Order: structure tokens, then sequence, then C-alpha cells
């Protein structure tokens, strides 16, 4: 008549909060530029 | 349920028989040794020291 029941889970173990890493779908590489652009003594700093 | 008294039962074989040191009065942290009470509710929580 004795009868034992037992389970068992998983969760993330509390170090993960920093320990974690983390799986990217990336696509469509875009780019950004510095430049910087002398014209007669006439300087510009510009991005784009 | 007997309380600072000792008492007897019909069925003369002391073992079948079971009773409890019980007090039902402290919470504990989870642990596979300590067999699940049949309350088996979450009651309270605590934090872990040292975090990183
Ligand atoms: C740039 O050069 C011109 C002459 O070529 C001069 O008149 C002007 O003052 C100069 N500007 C600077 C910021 O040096
Ligand atoms: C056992 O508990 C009952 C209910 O609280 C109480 O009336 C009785 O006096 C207690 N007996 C003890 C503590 O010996």
């Amino acid at each position: 008549e004795n009868t034992q029941l037992s389970e068992a889970y998983v969760e993330f173990a509390p170090d993960c909060t920093i320990d974690h890493a983390v799986a990217l779908k990336v696509h469509t590489a875009a780019l950004k530029v510095g430049l910087r652009i002398v014209y007669g003594n006439t300087t510009a700093r510009l991005d784009t | 349920i007997v309380s600072t008294r000792t008492k007897m039962n019909g069925c003369t074989k002391a073992k079948q028989c079971i009773a409890y040191k019980r007090d039902q009065t402290k919470w504990v942290f989870n642990s596979p040794d300590l067999i699940r009470h049949t309350d088996h509710s979450v009651q309270g929580k605590l934090h872990i020291p040292f975090r990183l």
C-alpha cells in the first residue's frame, strides 16, 4: 500500500544573471562612416 | 491525539502504529531528504547572500 512519487524539473542557475549567453539572428549589414574633410583651411567633421 | 499522556490502541503490535514528534512551527528550505508535507504550499522565500 505504500507508494512514493517523485518529480523533477530545472531552472537557470542564480549566477546565470551574469554568465548567460544569448543567440542572435543577424542580417542586412549596414555601414556608418566618420569623415574629416578640409577645404581651403575649412575643416569639417561629419558622420553618415 | 495525546498530549503528555501514554495511550493504547486495539492493535497490540506497536510496529505498524506510527507517532509524530510534530511541531509544525518552522519553515524550512526544500530538500530531497525531507518528506513533503501534505500542504505542499509555498509559504515564504529567502535571498542568497554574497552575490556575484
Ligand atoms: C584660409 O586661407 C585664406 C587664404 O587662402 C585666408 O584668407 C583665411 O584667413 C584662411 N583661414 C584660416 C582659418 O586660416
Ligand atoms: C495540546 O494542544 C491543545 C490544543 O492547543 C491544548 O488544549 C492542550 O492543552 C495541549 N496539551 C499540551 C500542550 O500538553
